[PDB]
């Protein structure tokens, strides 16, 4: 019948809109990944920022590391 | 049979680039900015339901 086969025709019509709900589940599995990497990114360039941004970005608990040298000059 | 019935073009003399026969598909196809290329044939854009 006419009726069935205009059905399994189109059936497949949205093609396009399957596409995109590919991209969107396989960019769900895949986006975390962001952390581990950007975790690094920040710890290589953490030493290079300004002393003041070290101590705000940690919530001021970093601080000059203490090795018994370049004290105050009385 | 009809490779062994009709005329051919080739078959027949001509000496001056005048008396070539005239192509059958018009020049005025395609369109638009930039595009020098005037005629094509086929393309692979989709068909509907
Ligand atoms: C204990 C029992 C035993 C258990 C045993 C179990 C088994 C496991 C072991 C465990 C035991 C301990 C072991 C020790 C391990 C640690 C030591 C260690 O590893 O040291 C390593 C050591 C490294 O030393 P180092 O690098 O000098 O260390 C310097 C420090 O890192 C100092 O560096 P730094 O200070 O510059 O670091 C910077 C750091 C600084 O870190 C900090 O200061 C962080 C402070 C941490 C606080 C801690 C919090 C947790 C505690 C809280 C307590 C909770 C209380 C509740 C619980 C109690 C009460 C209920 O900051 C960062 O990293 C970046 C900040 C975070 C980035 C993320 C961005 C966040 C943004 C924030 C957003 C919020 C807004 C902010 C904006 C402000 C405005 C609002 O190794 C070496 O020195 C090198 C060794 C040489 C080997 C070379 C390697 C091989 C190379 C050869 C390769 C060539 C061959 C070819 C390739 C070969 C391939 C095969
Ligand atoms: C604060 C101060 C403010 C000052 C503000 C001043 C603003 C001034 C703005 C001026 C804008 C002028 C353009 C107006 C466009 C109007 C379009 C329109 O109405 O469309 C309706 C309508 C749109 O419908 P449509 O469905 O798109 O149909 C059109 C087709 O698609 C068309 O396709 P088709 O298949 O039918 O045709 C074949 C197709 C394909 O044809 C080909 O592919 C043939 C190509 C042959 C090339 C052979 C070259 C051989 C020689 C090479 C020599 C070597 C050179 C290299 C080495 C040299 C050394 C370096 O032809 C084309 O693609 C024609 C391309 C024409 C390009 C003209 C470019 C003019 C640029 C003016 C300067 C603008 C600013 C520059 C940038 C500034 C910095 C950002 O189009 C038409 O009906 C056709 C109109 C075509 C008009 C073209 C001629 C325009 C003449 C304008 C004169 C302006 C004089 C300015 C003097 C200023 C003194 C101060
Ligand atoms: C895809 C990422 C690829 C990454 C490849 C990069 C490898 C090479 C990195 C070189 C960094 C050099 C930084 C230039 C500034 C000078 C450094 C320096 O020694 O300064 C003095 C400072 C110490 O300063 P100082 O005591 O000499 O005096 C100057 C004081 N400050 C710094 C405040 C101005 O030395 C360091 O702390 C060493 C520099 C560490 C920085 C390391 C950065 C690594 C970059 C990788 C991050 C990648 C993230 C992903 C990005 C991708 C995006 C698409």
């Amino acid at each position: 019948s006419r009726a069935v086969y205009a059905k399994l025709w189109a059936s497949t019509a949205q093609y396009t809109q399957r596409r995109h709900y590919a991209w969107y589940q396989i960019w769900s599995r895949v986006i975390p990944w962001s952390v581990p990497w950007g975790i690094f990114a920040m710890w290589m360039v953490f030493p290079a920022m300004p002393v003041e941004y070290r101590q705000a970005l940690t919530f001021g608990i970093w601080q000059k590391p203490n090795i018994g040298t370049h004290g105050p000059d009385p | 049979l009809e490779e062994e019935q009709q005329r051919k073009h080739l078959d027949q003399e001509v000496t001056d680039v005048s008396q070539l026969v005239e192509p059958v598909s018009s020049p005025h196809q395609t369109e638009g900015w930039f595009k020098r290329l005037r005629y094509w044939h086929y393309k692979e854009t989709a068909e509907p339901t």
